[PDB]
């Protein structure tokens, strides 16, 4: 089997957008890699409701409960990541070295469509510690 | 509301290359 | 007729043999003039040596040698010496040696093979320095067997021997100057070196891991356990096979390269069962026919494993690939080395053991972390995860792989060239063994006779000092922060008066050069002059040190060829009997002081030994030749060096033969320095040919005295910090004189470093033996007197940062523990630390590979224990919350404890054990290595210390946890490296809960 | 700080693949269509590759250890506010992202060739009347156009072109066919002898004026020699560029002496000297060549020094130590430079040929040669 790949929608995008300088292209996007595993519950319809407004940690979103799990505060290339109550997670900001890809297989119709470039990372090497 | 974290992986390892089936896709 | 069972076995092992590629080369017959010149005429084949063997071969069989080739195009065969053994017995009355003579020809009607009359040195004997010998009566045998006919027969005899533990091998190779690795023309006249051949030959090389079952929390039993998967390599081309009756998906073809340097293109066998891979396993070696397989610890867990499923499956290993258990249960064959790595490992690689898994070694070595899962999780992956099973499987052989082929390969292979040993021998032969065998070459080469071995078992107890250790401070010393010196000005009027020729004899002797060809002589000479007059005047100061380390180079090996230190030196009741005593002028035997220590209780006694100085040199000259060889290579090396930059960097250029070269020489001068600093311990060796406790006790008191006085001057111009053994660490002031340098009149350089060479100047000064004798002329027993030296300190720094611990003990210090750190803040060597010792704490781990590098930081010393006080007031702070300010995850894996027992179960590692042997049967308690997991508990309350560890990982935890205890322990660690020097200096206490004991204030002044 | 969020559930469509300058610059140019195309021969089995419009990638799926979570940009629908827990060093939230999708691997690329899948396509041995022969096999698979054979190939198109029309491909009575070896040169022969019967420029030849000249005086029912066969040949023996086309003199000599070498020396090892007499007669008068053992080096072998016998070297078998054998048995000695075209496709790590046959076979010179001795 055989299919082209489909960069128009990207294309158009970044012609009219400078090349990527820093960690966000101008599109707004992003990756996130992590020496790790995300303990996560099993569950997550149950866990929004329990949520309350002020913690806001499990919100609702359009219907979909999105989990707000942690913060990253980006200073220059300096990167500190904070999870939940009891993780801290200090890093930094790597540009990559080549260039990778995401792209979009439509498995239903056999389709691939490249969606976006990424030139830099977020990287947290060392153990977390608590928040405090 | 308090019981995600991460487990932290001591290193970084990168694994064997693979071949790529169309099925290993679909 | 028990040669007819030996020519059996022989004949079996030359099928295996010859099934394997080593058929018998007979070269031919050449009744022409044996030459070496002309080598490429003489009937023949040129080969490289890479085994030999001692076989026995029929017309009862006869005894010989087989030795074991490489050609130059990468074949092989085998070809066979014969020679006779023998060994000689010493009679103690000349008169009747005919009377001897006619005794054991009537003694020894059938066993003797043949005598002849022969003469050797006897350095016992009155009179041998004129050139008398001692005559004896060679006793010859067909075999060993014969030979050990005779040795029962002498046996209750020594109860109302000689030559008895000399390998066949060794014999045959010593005398016809046979080494593996090197190149040879099989020929009628016997063995031409090819000189012009010196670069190896490219062996069959062979890595492999397997994969096998285990029960949980037991160790594997190859009667039951199977074997699940096994990986291998051949020549950086890596194979997988896979017992798909247990491995539940099959493994598809895939490339594995974890750098570029190492390709790993992987080809998968996913076989039915055990015997499948057995089987696949030997026709491969087979087919490809390997003569080194490596392994880690492959002769107690995977061979006797392969062996077992072998017999369970009906295989004969040795007929499948010739491997069969020897007398100590290990596998070899005769055309194929066993390089087990963990015996190197153990040996030679300069690891702690606590270092000594593949794990650490990788990450030394080959400087990479590579995957790791636990085998718990490799039996449920079976099922579950068999592509992560696959790639830590590969990811194993390629460790294995270029570990052996980056550092044991060039290492034991260079060594051998000069060893006449296999290698498998040389990985296990006692170093006290392999000392004695070099002496034993060397000694037959000069016709000295053996002494034989010490028998009696060990003066009950032997355990004096062999090196002078003290802890004199400690606490940090940094660049950045100012010390106060109290310089002796006396001291700097002692280097002024010696000056001029401590600078000249720097120039000369110890840089070997004339002072005619120095531009800059007087201007370096005032330049030190100024600064040594500035010390003198202002000599209580208060500036930025120097951190330095002065260690002497190559300490006992340089007193033994300085003094022509060896144990037959050692009068032993008399010297001067017969050889002229008065022309030296001591009468010729020189004394000299030793401390003695004797257990009988201990108790010191000087003692003196008079070393005459015209003895027959045979250690002493091999010892300085060995040195002159390595420091040829270190030249060598360096003309290499060129030519590795003067070229292209087009690789394939025919110069990755060069670059091999450069690993080589490299190789082969620390292969030389290994050999040289092992001579001294040769001579505390149990059991030694060459016993004297005098030796050890010249070595370390001469040693002692060297060092005491390089003490002294620092001491008096500086502060030393800690010595041991051999090195000082010292801190000078910045405004001392340190490292000029000399331009030569062709333009170029020599180093100096200025207290290097005024310490070796006084050394030289001191410590010449001027009474130094050598033989000018054997013939007329004339010798020559000189002066040799060849001792001379050299100086590492300055540093970045130095840190000493101290005792918990008043005045004491602790030896064999430091911190050191490299220029670049780097730390370079972590020695007897908790971490190091076996049994310890994970929390404590944690806690100094956090703590060690932020004292770097700072400009003072009360912001760097501030923020060390900041970090412990984080751990204070997770033992003090009991861990209640942290996620459960993190808290179970930091408290478990693990114990080997150094017994058997027939201490808190024993209460533990004893009970996981209760637990799970006295058969996992019988054996090392069980994996003991506990936690010291608060309960019972009340009971003593070998009470307290009940392993309760059997089985809340923070209430059975002695977090007490536990944060008393890393207090104590705390107190060793933080507060205790901390307190010394006069610092408050930054971590308050281990408090001040009283002693160091009242130590210290306050 | 940026507010970070989560999907429940990534979608595993979503890959990562390496993009090298080379492929992102390819990537970058709007100009291109279907310029670059995931190919596979098949779906359970063969690789996939990554294909250019003259470049071709192999695919290898890479697996890492961590936690790699793909993002990207929302609008939160409702304001929310963040509890302050003990969080030091963390300011007020100015995003908020949505983790997307969770990658576990990368996809490396190495260029590699395109190769056709020639499974079903048969050999043509001049028949006439084949469209009838290729319904008296059962070959399902038919191929119109070379796009359609090219799409379910692992090649690229220029890459699938070229190795077209190395291998003779055509089309005959509207079937596409390949051409057997001994008609294939048959109708070559007969073509040049027509080329020099019209006097054409052989470094300016086109479609028209050659078939022509080769149909000129025959029927066309009965001539084989169509246009089709006329732009094989050309794009066989000729290089193109209208297009036109210029012979490769000493390549086509060359084919022609394999043919030779097929023909009159394979049952028997002629000595050099006559064979090459008729060779040379065997040509079409006139024609400007000379010869050398040399250009034929990998298509013949030698015996003795002096004497000359074909051997393919598709023939020979893909394992050194086998190929070695048959190759020793074939000659005893061998000259190295002779015998590295036979095993350079085996010589896939690109090193010096005496190390690779020293893993299996071992070598052994004389003077001017360096031969291999097999045992
Ligand atoms: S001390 Fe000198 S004179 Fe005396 S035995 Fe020894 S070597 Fe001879």
């Amino acid at each position: 089997p055989s299919v082209d790949i489909d960069a128009s929608q990207w294309q158009k995008l970044t012609q009219s957008r400078e090349k990527q300088t820093t960690v966000i292209t101008p599109l707004g996007m992003m990756m996130l890699e992590i020496q790790g595993e995300l303990e996560l519950p099993k569950d997550f319809a149950s866990l929004a409701r329990r949520d309350s407004p002020n913690e806001g940690r499990f919100s609702e979103q359009d219907g979909e409960t999105l989990i707000r799990f942690g913060s990253l505060q980006i200073d220059g290339e300096r990167a500190t990541l904070f999870v939940g109550k009891k993780q801290r997670l200090l890093g930094k900001v790597t540009k990559l070295d080549v260039p990778m890809g995401i792209m979009h297989f439509n498995s239903k119709d056999n389709k691939v469509e490249l969606v976006d470039v990424m030139k830099y990372k977020v990287i947290f090497k060392d153990r977390p510690l608590p928040i405090m | 509301t308090v019981k995600i974290w991460v487990k932290y992986n001591e290193g970084f390892s990168n694994a064997v290359r693979k071949n790529v089936t169309w099925n290993n896709l679909w | 007729a028990l040669s007819a069972q030996q020519l059996l076995n022989a004949s079996k092992i030359d099928d295996i043999d010859s099934m394997m590629g080593f058929e018998r080369y007979v070269p031919p017959q050449y009744n022409g003039r044996f030459d070496a010149k002309d080598i490429d005429q003489i009937p023949g084949r040129v080969g490289w040596l890479t085994n030999m063997h001692a076989t026995l071969v029929s017309q009862q069989g006869i005894s010989g040698v087989d030795f074991y080739f490489l050609d130059e195009e990468g074949g092989s065969f085998k070809s066979t010496v014969v020679y006779d053994p023998y060994f000689f017995i010493a009679c103690n009355d000349e008169s009747r040696v005919n009377d001897v003579e006619e005794l054991v020809k009537k003694y020894l009607e059938s066993c003797l093979k043949s005598l002849q009359i022969i003469r050797k040195e006897d350095l016992t004997m009155d009179n041998h320095l004129l050139g008398l010998q001692k005559t004896l009566i060679k006793l010859s045998f067909v075999n060993s067997n014969q030979l050990f006919e005779a040795r029962k027969l002498l046996r209750p005899i020594l109860q109302d021997i000689r030559e008895y533990d000399v390998p066949y091998h060794v014999r045959v190779s010593i005398d016809k100057d046979i080494r593996v690795g090197k190149w040879y023309k099989v020929t009628q006249q016997g063995f031409i070196e090819d000189t012009r051949k010196i670069a190896f030959a490219d062996p069959v090389v062979m890595a492999f891991a397997i994969a096998t079952t285990k029960p949980p929390l037991k160790f594997p039993d190859s009667a039951v356990d199977q074997i699940m998967m096994i990986s291998y390599m051949i020549d950086g081309e890596g194979f997988l096979i896979t017992n798909r009756e247990i491995i539940s998906e099959d493994i598809e073809d895939f490339e594995y390269t974890p750098k570029p340097e190492y390709p790993g293109f992987f080809t998968i066998f996913n076989e039915n069962d055990e015997v499948a891979l057995l089987q696949r396993f030997f026709e491969h070696i087979r087919d490809v026919r390997p003569t080194v397989i490596s392994t880690f610890n492959g002769d107690f867990f995977d061979w006797p494993f392969i062996h077992n499923r072998s017999k369970i499956h009906g295989l004969d290993m040795f007929d499948e690939i010739g491997f069969a258990p020897d007398a100590e249960g290990e596998y070899k064959s005769s055309y194929c080395s066993h390089m087990d790595c963990f015996r190197w490992v153990k040996r030679d690689s300069y690891l702690p053991q606590g270092s000594q898994g593949l794990k650490a070694v990788t990450q030394s070595k080959l400087g990479y972390n590579p995957i790791e899962l636990d085998p718990e999780l490799m039996t449920p992956y079976a099922f579950e995860k068999p592509q992560h099973l696959s790639e830590y499987s590969v990811s194993d052989a390629v460790a294995t792989y270029y570990l052996y082929m980056k550092y044991v390969h060039p290492f034991i292979f260079s060594l051998c060239t000069i060893i006449p040993l296999n290698p498998d021998e040389t990985l296990r032969k006692g170093t006290g063994t392999l000392c004695e065998m070099l002496l034993m070459v060397q000694a037959y080469q000069h016709n000295i006779l053996l002494p034989n071995k010490h028998t009696d078992p060990i003066l009950e107890s032997e355990t004096y000092v062999g090196g002078h250790v003290e802890s004199l401070e400690a606490g940090v010393f940094r660049s950045d922060l100012k010390n106060e010196f109290k310089i002796d000005p006396s001291a700097i009027d002692e280097l002024l008066q010696e000056l001029p020729e401590a600078l000249k004899f720097s120039v000369e002797v110890e840089n070997k050069s004339s002072v005619d060809k120095v531009t800059n002589f007087e201007e370096i000479k005032n330049q030190i002059t100024q600064k040594l007059l500035e010390l003198k005047e202002n000599n209580i100061r208060n500036e930025l040190p120097l951190i330095y380390h002065v260690d002497v180079a190559s300490m006992y090996p340089n007193i033994m060829t300085t003094n022509r230190l060896q144990p037959d030196s050692i009068k032993a009741e008399r010297d001067c009997a017969s050889c002229d005593f008065n022309r030296p002028g001591k009468t010729c035997a020189r004394k000299l002081k030793w401390a003695w220590r004797g257990e009988f209780v201990s108790e010191i006694v000087e003692r003196e030994a008079i070393v005459c100085q015209r003895e027959n040199p045979f250690y002493v000259d091999t010892v300085k030749s060995f040195r002159d060889r390595r420091y040829e290579f270190k030249g060598l090396a360096k003309t290499w060096k060129g030519n590795l930059s003067k070229i292209d960097p087009s690789d394939k250029h025919a110069r990755d033969e060069a670059k091999k070269m450069i690993v080589l020489y490299d190789s082969l001068q620390l292969a030389h320095k290994v050999i040289l600093n092992s001579f001294y311990g040769y001579v505390m060796r149990k059991g030694s040919r060459w016993y004297s406790m005098e030796m050890a006790g010249i070595t370390c008191l001469t040693g002692a005295t060297i060092i005491q006085m390089a003490r002294a001057l620092v001491e008096r111009v500086g502060r030393p910090l800690e010595l041991d053994t051999d090195g000082i660490w010292c801190i000078l002031p910045k405004s001392f004189p340190e490292t000029y340098f000399f331009t030569l009149e062709n333009g170029k350089k020599l180093y100096l470093s200025y207290p290097c060479s005024m310490l070796n100047y006084r050394v030289h000064q001191k410590f010449t033996n001027h009474q130094y004798q050598e033989l000018k002329d054997p013939l007329n027993y004339i010798y020559e007197t000189h002066s040799e030296n060849t001792i001379f300190f050299e100086v590492d720094g300055p540093y970045k940062a130095m840190i000493l611990p101290s005792s918990k003990e008043e005045g004491k210090g602790i030896k064999k523990r430091y911190a050191v750190f490299n220029e670049d803040g780097s730390l370079a060597e972590l020695k007897g630390f908790e971490l190091k010792r076996r049994g310890e704490l994970q929390l404590i781990k944690n806690f100094q590979s956090d703590i060690f590098k932020v004292f770097l930081e700072g400009d003072t010393l009360e912001g760097c224990y501030s923020a060390v006080a900041s970090v412990c007031n984080r751990w204070l702070d997770v033992l003090d919350s009991h861990g209640l300010m942290l996620e459960d995850e993190d808290l179970v894996s930091l408290i478990c404890e693990n114990r080997s027992m150094s017994k058997t179960l027939k201490s808190t590692s024993i209460t533990t054990a004893r009970r996981l042997g209760d637990f799970l049967g006295e058969d996992m308690v019988k054996d090392k290595g069980l994996q003991c997991k506990y936690i010291i508990s608060s309960k019972p309350f009340n009971a003593p210390v070998t009470e307290r560890a009940i392993p309760v990982a059997i089985f809340d935890i923070r209430t059975i946890i002695d977090w007490g205890y536990y944060r008393e322990r890393l207090g104590s660690a705390i107190q060793k490296i933080i507060t205790i020097p901390a307190a010394l200096q006069g610092v408050s206490n930054p971590v308050p809960r281990v408090e001040h004991p009283d002693w160091l204030k009242r130590k210290i002044a306050t | 700080s940026i507010n970070l969020h989560s999907a429940p559930e990534y979608d595993p469509s979503y890959k990562l693949i390496q993009l090298t300058p080379e492929l992102l610059d390819i990537i970058q140019d709007p100009v291109q269509n279907h310029q670059l195309r995931f190919k596979s021969l098949d779906k359970d089995k063969s690789e996939v590759v990554l294909c250019s419009h003259d470049k071709t990638w192999v695919l290898k799926q890479r697996k890492h250890s961590n936690t790699v979570l793909l993002m990207r940009e929302f609008v939160p629908e409702q304001p929310i506010t963040f509890d302050e827990t003990l969080l030091f060093g963390l300011s007020k939230p100015y995003m908020d992202v949505v983790g997307f999708a969770k990658t576990e691997s990368e996809f490396e690329t190495r260029e590699t060739h395109g190769e056709l899948n020639l499974n079903s396509v048969p050999i043509y041995n001049g028949e006439l009347d084949f469209s009838d022969k290729i319904m008296k096999r059962s070959s399902t698979k038919v191929i119109g156009t070379l796009e359609e054979l090219l799409e379910n190939s692992p090649c690229s198109a220029l890459e699938g072109i070229s190795k077209w029309h190395k291998i003779g491909g055509s089309v005959k009575d509207g079937v596409l066919c390949i051409l057997s070896q001994d008609f294939l040169f048959k109708a070559l022969h007969v073509l040049l002898m027509s080329a020099m019967a019209e006097s054409l420029d052989l470094q300016h030849l086109n479609v028209e004026d050659t078939h022509h000249a080769v149909g000129k005086d025959i029927e066309d029912e009965f001539n084989p020699y169509t246009r089709e066969i006329i732009e094989t040949v050309l794009n066989k023996f000729a290089v193109q560029e209208n297009n036109t086309w210029r012979l490769r003199i000493p390549f086509i000599a060359q084919w022609y002496g394999i043919q030779a070498l097929r023909k009159y020396v394979s049952g028997i090892s002629m000595p050099i000297d006559e064979f090459l007499i008729k060779w040379k007669s065997l040509f079409p008068p006139f024609f400007p060549c000379d010869i050398d053992i040399d250009m034929l080096r990998g298509y013949h072998f030698k015996p003795t020094d002096k004497t000359v016998q074909y051997i393919a070297k598709s023939t020979l078998p893909m394992d050194p130590k086998e190929r070695f054998k048959v190759l020793f048995r074939l000659q005893s000695q061998w000259d190295l430079e002779d015998i590295k075209p036979l095993i350079e496709e085996l010589n896939s790590r690109g090193m010096k040929i005496d190390s690779f046959i020293m893993k299996y076979a071992r070598r052994k010179r004389l003077g001017k040669k360096t031969v291999v001795t097999s045992r």
